[PDB]
């Protein structure tokens, strides 16, 4: 199978301030949530989707017994890719540097404001990685998305 | 009537152990038969009173008969035999006596 | 595969419709030919697959059919349709020919 | 279930000639019949498995052939050390089935 | 030695499967009738087709093997696959068991829609590549009996090479066509 | 586009015969040849199929060995040899234009008949 | 639940002498790599994909017992996708040349070294396909290697 | 995994009458059936690839009992998505406008003749949503392939 | 990790081939190095990896092994080859060295 969930709302999607801790709301352009429809291996994207889904059941469902384990039963596959969370943790199991789905990072640019999509933070011997050990993931970053916007 | 049977050599696994009767008088007939496992066949004629027993530590096998009666005095023989099921031709041979 | 044709012949006066059924052996999904061979003439594609006319060929014939059972149907049989038609499966190898049917 | 019945039983040959031993079953068999020499006083020796086939040492002079019911052993020449009892069997599954067997003499 | 375009050579390559040991088991062919599935170049299961059977009882000791563990688990993993795999198994009295000893021994009487159709179907999917020579699918083969015994290895299939594709597939359609035999699982 | 099978030829019995048809009007390396006999009074009967690309040849039952096919890719020309002759042998020789069945993996098998036919050449023993 | 293993190391993936019978080292580029992170339908891919798991395996964590179905049962989906195999046995049923997982062709630039992504060699009654019977496919290949050249 | 299924058959594909109702033989165009073999969201090519499936299975294999529900269980997810009607399943819990696979809508072009990937038709009440409320949707539709038109 | 060079001197003449053994604590998978240091001059880089050489490096010099154990072979040993050759791992913090070995 695979996600069927499309995200809500021009055409990006902002986290609000409860969605994050010690942070305000975020808007994130539709440059960069129209990959999160297509690529299978995104942790953001399966996250926002979590979120997404979260916050349409609480509007649109009822609360009671707070036995909503069903709903989340039924919804697991539409929403995350579990063979994602499955190399994350045949990564820990090699001891390789690995995510746990706890913290992010992205590049702003700062006149024009646009952002990439944030990739999530690794974390080796139990601890967030300098940013010195993975420069070059964001170098190989800013230059795909400066391709990006040079077309 | 106890009869014990030990083999000379080769493999205990994959062959049948059985045993034969040759009556004064009469023909060969086939009373039993075992594998290296628990499976056993017997002669619907004489099943209620035989036992065959197997222990492949020593690679030994064993007939056991009750009830004995004096008609059934004969010629025991312990035999191994080989069993073909694996292309249509198929043959059963008591290999060694 | 042994196909056969049921009527071997075919005595039929010009003007009407002529139908010739061909049976397969085995199962021949849409892979079928009819050719035409004229009295001392080399045979010519008439229908290549189930129901498709060759190029060239007039509306006349028409293949149906499919699985096993095909027929072949003359609206306007002329003078022209007096060959011999061959039913040919090409399904799977061997190639297989029809006994063929005179239609006269 | 399945019976063997042989159809010669006492056979007095003269010595350097074909003696063709037939033996049948009740229906169609399984497993193809293998024929056994049993001398008298001594223990049977195995002369033809899978109907067609020869054991370990076995003369040429022993041929065995048959299919579906009927099955035949044939012995080329007769010798003073090959008058004894012969047996056909068939195994089918768990269930060894011999012959009455059949006799031959000077 | 043809060139296609003017520009474009073809060349082939083939893949090595028997280095795949140690992580995976590997399934290939002997014969018609015996096949194998390995593990590691240690241990490894035969799979026959006969006409003649090794277990006569009608009994699976199922629970009494696991109570003493003595067999591999790798090999009782598989054969659980294996088990589990097959669709719409109904006839529990068609499968013999023998775990004495540490050993494993199963055996699956084939004697459609029945019960050896089914066992045909996981069998040909578990031994893909080379078990099609005893062929909507309706599956119907001569022979009565299929063997399940423990083997060393050796250099036993030459008729396809090891593969580890069948049982890769046969993983995903796992509980998939299982019977339900009590209200309550 | 037609196809010339060199006219025809006799011989007495025993002896091999050789019958060439060359191709015109189209590219000879994307289509096989197919040879069909037809004995005089009797229907089509099936010999055999050989691709130009390679060569590969697909024979028919009762043909392996009697018959063999030979292509010639410089000339487009597709010859037949039959080794021994019969009384039964006696029959009407024909050229067709076939294309090789083609599969791919994603997709489905696509099958082709005889699209033209050159004209007959008889052998009579 | 698609796969999400990512290929080691210009870009490229090089099979190595073991992985391959009757062979010597052998290497393709990035652009036919690349397509192995996009596409769910090529056996090449998911083959390639096993033996770098295998590699990895080996070479991060220990021996014991080599009874490591465990690891390949975990692991399964992130590495190949098994409707491939399921579609090829439906083939293989339909009595339809099928996807035997053991040869491979591909195009090679006579000059230039370039390579296609290699497609697996079909087989018919157990025999393989001689490429007289799917010249087309290699044509269109062929079609596919020259248009990206164009780009 | 995803479906593997591949489209019969210049290119398009075409639906005879037996597959609709009221309705003669419809074909699509190579430009429109090319989107059913990366879409993982499109519910006409799910239902399409189905028919092609029915199609072959009769036309090649046997037909006896027509107990064939061993073939469909074992080939379901070779030819559609769970998750799609996963998500429509949702989408009808939380009173929203859902799509049951009856009726699709698409766009022709009048004189070119060229037509788009047909869309299921949404459902209220047990009813079809009329062209108006979702006419938006329609517009969209047409922009994109306008854009498919530019090159 | 602690890594050790098990034969710490190797008394040969120039001509013939030298082998020189490093046995690694745990697991190093490819991630070894291998240097040169000359007589009172700062080490150089001669090995990076299990059997890549260094730019400029002659091809005399040879790394092989992986895992736990390593050896690196000179085929032809020049004059001007005869220094001490140090040991050094770098798949996991710190990096550790090796007591080195003194080729004569
Ligand atoms: C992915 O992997 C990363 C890396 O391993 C991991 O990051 C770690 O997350 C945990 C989350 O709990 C972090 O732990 C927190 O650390 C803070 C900082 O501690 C400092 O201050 C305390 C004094 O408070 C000192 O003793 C200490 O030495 C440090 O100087 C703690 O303050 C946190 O504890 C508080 O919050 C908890 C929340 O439940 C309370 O339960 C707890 O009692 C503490 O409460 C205090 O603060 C409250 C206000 O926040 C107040 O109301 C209370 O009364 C009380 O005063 C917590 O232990 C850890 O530091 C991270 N590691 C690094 C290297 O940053 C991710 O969590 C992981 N993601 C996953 C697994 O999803
Ligand atoms: C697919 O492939 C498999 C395996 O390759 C194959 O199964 C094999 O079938 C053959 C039959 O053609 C079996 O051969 C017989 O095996 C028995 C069993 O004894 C040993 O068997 C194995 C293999 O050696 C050992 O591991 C085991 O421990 C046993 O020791 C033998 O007893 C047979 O030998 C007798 O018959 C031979 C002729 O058939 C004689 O040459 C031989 O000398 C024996 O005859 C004589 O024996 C006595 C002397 O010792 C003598 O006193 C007697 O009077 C008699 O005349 C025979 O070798 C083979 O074991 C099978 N292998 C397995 C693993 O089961 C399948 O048949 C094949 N499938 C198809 C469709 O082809
Ligand atoms: C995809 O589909 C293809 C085809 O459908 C299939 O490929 C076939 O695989 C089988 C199995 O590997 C191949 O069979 C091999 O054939 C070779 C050559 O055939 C002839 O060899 C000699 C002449 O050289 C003849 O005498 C012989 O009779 C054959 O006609 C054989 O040599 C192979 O046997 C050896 O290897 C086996 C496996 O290692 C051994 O079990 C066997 O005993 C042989 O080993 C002996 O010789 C070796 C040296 O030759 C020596 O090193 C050993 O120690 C030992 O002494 C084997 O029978 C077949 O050719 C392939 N091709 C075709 C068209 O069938 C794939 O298997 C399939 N893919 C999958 C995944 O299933
Ligand atoms: C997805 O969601 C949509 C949204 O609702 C849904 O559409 C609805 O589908 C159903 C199923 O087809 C439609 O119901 C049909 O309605 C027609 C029209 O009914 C009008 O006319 C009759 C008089 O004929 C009035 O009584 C009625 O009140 C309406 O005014 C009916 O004619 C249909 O019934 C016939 O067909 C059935 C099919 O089996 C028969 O069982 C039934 O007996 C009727 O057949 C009779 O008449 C035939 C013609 O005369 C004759 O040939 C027969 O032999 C027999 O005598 C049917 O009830 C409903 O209208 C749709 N709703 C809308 C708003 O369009 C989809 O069905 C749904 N899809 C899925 C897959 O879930
Ligand atoms: C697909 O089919 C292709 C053609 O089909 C074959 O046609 C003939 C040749 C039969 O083999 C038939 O059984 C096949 O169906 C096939 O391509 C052909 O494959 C064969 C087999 O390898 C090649 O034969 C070899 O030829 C070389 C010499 O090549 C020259 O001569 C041939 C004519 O014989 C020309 O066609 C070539 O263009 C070259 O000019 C021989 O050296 C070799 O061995 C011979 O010599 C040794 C040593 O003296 C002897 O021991 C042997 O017995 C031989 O006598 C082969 O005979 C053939 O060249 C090749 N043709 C082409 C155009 O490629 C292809 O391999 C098939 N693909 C498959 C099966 O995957
Ligand atoms: C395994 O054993 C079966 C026979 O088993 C017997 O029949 C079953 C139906 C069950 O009742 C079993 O309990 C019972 O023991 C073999 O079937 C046999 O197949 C052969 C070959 O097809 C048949 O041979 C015949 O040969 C003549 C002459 O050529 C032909 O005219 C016949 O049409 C037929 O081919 C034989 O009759 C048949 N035996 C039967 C039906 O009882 C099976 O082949 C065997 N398998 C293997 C691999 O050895
Ligand atoms: C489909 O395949 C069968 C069997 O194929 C056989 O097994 C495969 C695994 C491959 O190794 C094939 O190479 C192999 O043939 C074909 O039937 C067999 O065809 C061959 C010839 O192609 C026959 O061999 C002949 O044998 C006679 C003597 O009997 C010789 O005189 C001939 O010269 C020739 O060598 C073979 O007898 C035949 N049958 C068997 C059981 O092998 C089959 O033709 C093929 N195609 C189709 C449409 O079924
Ligand atoms: C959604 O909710 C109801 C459901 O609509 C009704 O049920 C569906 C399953 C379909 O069968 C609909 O065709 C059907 O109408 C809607 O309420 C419905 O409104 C219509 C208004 O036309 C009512 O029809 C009227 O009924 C009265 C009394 O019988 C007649 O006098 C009128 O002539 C007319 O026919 C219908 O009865 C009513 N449904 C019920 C159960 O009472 C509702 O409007 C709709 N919501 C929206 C926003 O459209
Ligand atoms: C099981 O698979 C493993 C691979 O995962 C096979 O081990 C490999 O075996 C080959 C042949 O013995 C080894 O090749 C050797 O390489 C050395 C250099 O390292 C060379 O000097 C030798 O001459 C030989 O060619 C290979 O290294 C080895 N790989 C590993 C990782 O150990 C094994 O053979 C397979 N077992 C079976 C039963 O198939
Ligand atoms: C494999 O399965 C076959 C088919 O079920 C088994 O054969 C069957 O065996 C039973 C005995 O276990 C037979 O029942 C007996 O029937 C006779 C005659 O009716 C009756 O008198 C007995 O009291 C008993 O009920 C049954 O007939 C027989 N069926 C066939 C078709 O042979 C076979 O035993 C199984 N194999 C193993 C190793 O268990
Ligand atoms: C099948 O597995 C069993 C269980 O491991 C094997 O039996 C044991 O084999 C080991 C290895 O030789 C011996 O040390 C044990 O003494 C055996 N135990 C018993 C109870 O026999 C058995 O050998 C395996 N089968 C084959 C054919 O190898
Ligand atoms: C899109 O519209 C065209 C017409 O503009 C449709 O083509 C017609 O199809 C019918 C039925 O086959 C024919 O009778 C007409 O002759 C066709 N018209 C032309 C101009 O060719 C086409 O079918 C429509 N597309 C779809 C998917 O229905």
């Amino acid at each position: 199978g695979t996600f069927t969930w499309t995200l809500s709302d021009p055409g990006g999607y902002c986290l609000t301030r409860w969605m994050l801790i010690e942070a305000e709301l975020k808007c994130f352009g539709n440059t960069a949530v129209a990959k999160c429809n297509e690529k299978h291996d995104e942790e953001f994207c399966d996250m926002l989707r979590l979120f997404d889904f979260n916050k349409q059941a609480i509007q649109r469902l009822k609360a009671e017994a707070q036995t909503s384990i069903q709903l989340i039963n039924k919804a697991v596959n539409a929403l995350i890719n579990d063979q994602l969370i499955m190399k994350n943790h045949l990564r820990d199991i090699m001891g390789i540097p690995y995510c746990n789905y706890s913290k992010y990072w992205y590049l702003n640019h700062t006149t024009t404001g646009r952002t990439s999509l944030p990739k999530c933070w690794l974390v080796s011997n139990g601890s967030y990685l300098n940013e010195t050990h993975f420069s070059d993931d964001i170098e190989q970053q800013a230059d795909n998305m400066i391709t990006e916007m040079l077309q | 009537l106890s009869l014990s049977c030990t083999v000379d050599g080769e493999s205990f696994n994959g062959f049948f152990w059985t045993w034969i009767r040759q009556p004064p008088g009469k023909g060969l007939e086939w009373i039993g038969e075992i594998n290296h496992l628990a499976s056993t066949g017997y002669n619907p004629s004489l099943k209620s009173r035989v036992t065959i027993s197997v222990d492949t530590s020593k690679n030994q096998f064993s007939l056991k008969l009750t009830s004995v009666t004096a008609a059934d005095t004969a010629v025991y023989y312990c035999a191994r035999g080989y069993s073909y099921g694996f292309a249509w031709p198929n043959y059963h041979y008591l290999d060694v006596w | 595969t042994t196909l056969t044709q049921s009527p071997a012949t075919l005595s039929v006066s010009p003007g009407e419709t002529a139908t010739l059924s061909c049976r397969a052996s085995q199962n021949v999904i849409n892979n079928l030919a009819w050719y035409q061979q004229k009295p001392g003439q080399a045979p010519r594609l008439l229908i290549y697959g189930a129901s498709t006319r060759a190029t060239g060929i007039p509306a006349r014939f028409s293949g149906s059919g499919s699985g096993t059972e095909f027929t072949l149907t003359i609206s306007s049989m002329q003078s022209e349709d007096f060959a011999v038609y061959y039913c040919q499966q090409y399904n799977d190898w061997p190639r297989s020919f029809g006994q063929g049917t005179r239609l006269d | 279930e399945i019976v063997l019945t042989q159809s010669p039983a006492t056979l007095s040959l003269s010595p350097g000639e074909r003696a063709t031993l037939s033996c049948r079953a009740s229906q169609s068999v399984s497993s193809y019949l293998a024929w056994y020499q049993h001398k008298p006083g001594q223990a049977p020796r195995l002369l033809i498995y899978g109907a067609s086939k020869r054991a370990t040492g076995i003369p040429s002079r022993f041929s065995g052939s048959g299919s579906g019911t009927d099955f035949s052993l044939t012995i080329s020449s007769l010798e003073p050390e090959d008058f004894a009892v012969y047996y056909c069997q068939h195994r089918s599954d768990w269930r060894t089935t011999f012959g009455q067997g059949t006799r031959l003499e000077i | 030695t043809s060139l296609y375009k003017g520009v474009y050579e073809l060349q082939t390559l083939e893949l090595n499967m028997e280095t795949l040991n140690m992580t995976m088991p590997l399934s290939c062919t002997k014969n018609n009738s015996h096949h194998y599935i390995m593990v590691g170049n240690e241990t490894g299961l035969e799979l026959t087709l006969t006409n003649t059977s090794i277990i006569n009882h009608k009994f699976c000791n199922l629970s009494d093997a696991h109570k003493k563990n003595l067999y591999d688990h790798a090999l009782m993993s598989i054969i659980s696959t294996f088990h589990l795999s097959i669709p719409n198994f109904n006839q529990y009295e068609a499968m013999s068991c023998d775990f004495n000893g540490g050993k494993i021994s199963v055996q699956y009487n084939l004697s459609c829609g029945t019960v050896a159709n089914g066992v045909l179907q996981t069998f040909m999917r578990m031994a893909w590549g080379g078990s099609y020579i005893a062929l909507w699918d309706c599956i119907m083969t001569s022979y009565q009996y299929l063997i399940i015994q423990n083997t060393t290895w050796e250099d036993h299939c030459q008729f396809s090479r090891p593969s580890p594709i069948g049982y890769l597939g046969l993983l995903s359609q796992r509980t998939r066509d299982i019977y339900i035999s009590r209200r309550l699982l | 586009v037609q196809l010339v099978q060199s006219g025809a030829e006799v011989k007495k019995p025993g002896a091999s015969v050789k019958v060439s048809c060359k191709a015109s009007g189209y590219t000879f390396t994307k289509y096989g040849i197919s040879w069909v006999r037809q004995a005089p009074g009797q229907g089509l009967e099936w010999m055999g199929w050989i691709s130009a690309f390679n060569g590969y040849t697909r024979y028919g039952q009762r043909f392996q060995g009697k018959v063999t096919m030979t292509t010639d890719t410089s000339t487009n020309t597709a010859s037949l040899e039959v080794r021994t002759l019969t009384s039964n042998d006696t029959a009407v020789y024909y050229c067709a234009r076939q294309y090789p069945d083609q599969y791919s993996s994603s997709g489905w098998p696509r099958l082709f008949a005889m699209d033209v036919w050159g004209q007959g050449t008889t052998v009579t023993v």
